[PDB]
């Protein structure tokens, strides 16, 4: 429903993430990354989707995104 | 100590009022800046470069005296420090930002929202007559929220222009508000 359209945007997001950090770095980096980003994405939803308060463990460098992809992800919940 | 309080206020509402009057007040220009930023975000990198044009900031002419004034009493002269703000409103930056981070070199409009914008101030009243601002500085902001066009809130590059930006604003254009707000003060105040 609202969270396959949800799922579907997130997917358009992350494929433009990607076409703009292959312009910066090499492509080895850009699809590290990108994994590192979608791992840390699928723990945030199941953190969710159980309704749990606790906070998941984040790699190093991370912390930034954590907060962002929150904040975007409750903007969505909202809209 | 209710009569020096109220001469104090006077005196800082009077300046305020004739403040917001000033068209170099809202809208006020902020000098253009350009800086070079090195940021390691995890396995990330950024090693890039960033010009600041057009800096304009909005929300100032609600400025307010937040509180009665510290009025302290020392060596029979007078010392004031008084806080006077923008709450209720947002202090709102508009610039044009160009960077360049490797290949990339987009030019976008960005929209930066400073919360609780407040600056502070101390002044120095020899008893008998006369009032000498002595202290002058707009504070460290709360809270520099950067709206960014063209840019995801899930970007890297967001997140990293968003830092810089962040400091750019503790920095600079704290300094170069402090620059335009500090004489005209001066010159309410002491006149």
């Amino acid at each position: 429903p609202k969270e396959e359209k949800f799922k579907k945007k997130l997917e358009e997001e992350l494929k433009k993430i990607r076409e703009r950090l292959l312009m910066v770095f090499d492509e080895e980096r850009v699809e590290e990354y990108m994994k590192i980003m979608k791992e840390v994405i699928e723990k945030i939803l199941e953190n969710r989707k159980k309704g749990s308060k606790e906070k998941v463990e984040i790699p190093p460098g991370m912390e930034w995104f954590y907060e962002n992809f929150l904040r975007y992800y409750d903007y969505e919940e909202e809209k | 100590y209710d009569k020096i309080t109220e001469e104090i206020n006077k005196a800082i509402d009077d300046a305020i009022a004739a403040i917001e009057q000033s068209e170099t007040i809202d809208p006020m220009k902020v000098p253009d800046h350009a800086d070079k930023f090195e940021r390691h975000v995890g396995i990330l990198d950024f090693k890039g470069e960033l010009a600041m044009r057009n800096i304009e900031a909005r929300g100032l002419k609600q400025m307010k005296r937040q509180g009665d004034a510290n009025v302290k009493g020392e060596e029979g002269i007078v010392k004031a420090h008084l806080l006077i703000g923008v709450h209720d409103d947002i202090v709102s930056m508009e610039y044009d930002l160009a960077y360049k981070l490797g290949d990339l070199h987009p030019t976008t409009h960005v929209i930066s929202d400073i919360q609780d914008f407040v600056v502070a101030l101390s002044l120095e009243i020899p008893d008998e007559g006369n009032i000498t601002m002595t202290s002058f500085e707009v504070r460290q902001f709360a809270n520099v929220v950067n709206h960014i066009g063209g840019l995801s809130i899930l970007d890297p590059i967001f997140g990293v222009l968003s830092d810089v930006l962040t400091a750019i604003f503790q920095d600079t254009v704290r300094k170069e508000m402090t620059k335009v707000l500090a004489p005209a003060f001066k010159r309410e105040l002491e006149k």
